[PDB]
């Protein structure tokens, strides 16, 4: 059965200021099948206050959505993105960067 | 220049577990406007675009109608598949079905698809002539021999140059201020040392929309495809797209390097420098 | 608008 591991990227949807309000996303693409787990961390724990978009797909068939939450990014606060599929061995953390 | 209205429905097995899980999604160009999944309390076609709203309860009643046949369909599709290939009663598999048309800049039909995949490969796709059919296996041959027999491939030319552009067209009118938008990308570029000796340098277009976007380096106006790191565009969530590319740039070789960006949005490419 | 026709496999 046709198996494809997911692409992510952790990213702010406004460049990070420290100190100014903005949405953390985790853009999970080209995987295949839909059944996938996606959690936004803080300094490693899972953040509650979190949605995504309504499962859609590319014209390859593979599934994306985007994971989102209200964020205040700091100095010091680490983000990150945990995603675990049929496709990995064990989850995948993203650690998120500003610059990227 | 051209638009396009694209239906995806995704329809997954859950055997023991109940009825199949199944999500429709539609979008003109790169907005999503509408949304149906089984699960939801609704039971309704919603709207996810401001635009769309203001459609009267005859519009979303006739659209939640389709959208319960549809799901209906997937149902039995599901399991039609499961005979075809001689699968198990129980494990999960995934039906996809894509349909939609393209429009030119004179909002003119331009091109129709209709497609399926089982399990993430193709099933069965109407053909750029909008007459025949691409069955994959012998299990599409006998779908395609089906709705061959059913003239299937006419009634849906009918909706494709018919309904499918004369809705595009509403909603393209009906959602000027946002579909028919060029976001301009605000664009900037970043500089961090890698090592004593080399640091990159990366080429921001935010906030751009549509997704649509060239973003590329050159070296004295030479092109750097192979040596550019460049991810897929994104979407902010706010309706707008966001891309980066990057070049790791040796000592000293700063002003040799070029950013260039296109979009429908800038009346002429950007060129920035560091 | 969705296309008002039921189709199958």
């Amino acid at each position: 059965m046709i198996q494809r591991t997911p692409k992510i990227q952790v990213y702010s949807r406004h460049p990070a200021e420290n100190g100014k309000s903005n949405f953390l996303n985790c853009y999970v693409s080209g995987f295949h099948p839909s059944d996938i787990e996606v959690d936004l961390l803080k300094n490693g724990e899972r953040i509650e206050k979190v949605e995504h978009s309504d499962l859609s797909f590319s014209k390859d068939w593979s599934f994306y959505l985007l994971y989102y939450t209200e964020f205040t990014p700091t100095e010091k606060d680490e983000y990150a993105c945990r995603v675990n599929h049929v496709t990995l061995s064990q989850p995948k953390i993203v650690k998120w960067d500003r610059d990227m | 220049g051209s638009h396009s209205m694209r239906y995806f429905f995704t329809s997954v097995s859950r055997p023991g577990r109940g009825e199949p899980r199944f999500i429709a999604v539609g979008y003109v160009d790169d907005t999503q406007f509408v949304r149906f999944d089984s699960d939801a309390a609704s039971q309704r076609m919603e709207p996810r675009a401001p635009w769309i709203e203001q459609e009267g309860p005859e519009y979303w009643d006739g659209e939640t109608r389709k959208v319960k046949a549809h799901s209906q369909t997937h149902r039995v599709d599901l399991g039609t598949l499961r005979g075809y290939y001689n699968q198990s009663e129980a494990g999960s598999h995934t039906v996809q079905r894509m349909y939609g048309c393209d429009v030119g800049s004179d909002w003119r039909f331009l091109r129709g698809y209709h497609q399926y995949a089982y399990d993430g490969k193709d099933y069965i796709a109407l053909k750029e002539d909008l007459r025949s059919w691409t069955a994959a296996d012998m299990a599409a041959q006998t779908t395609k021999h089906k709705w061959e027999a059913a003239h299937v491939a006419e009634q849906l030319r009918a909706y494709l140059e018919g309904t499918c552009v004369e809705w595009l067209r509403r909603y393209l009118e009906n959602g000027k201020e946002t579909l028919q938008r060029t976001d301009a990308p605000k664009t900037h570029m970043t500089h961090h040392a890698v090592s004593d000796h080399e640091a990159t340098l990366r080429c921001w277009a935010l906030s751009f929309y549509p997704a649509e976007i060239t973003l590329t380096w050159q070296r004295d106006g030479e092109d750097q495809t192979q040596d550019t790191e460049l991810v897929e565009t994104r979407p902010a969530g706010d309706g707008t797209f966001q891309k980066w590319a990057a070049v790791v740039v040796p000592s000293g070789q700063e002003q040799r390097y070029t950013c260039h960006v296109q979009h429908e949005g800038l009346p002429k490419p950007l060129t920035l420098r560091w | 608008k969705l296309w008002a026709q039921c189709v199958q496999l």
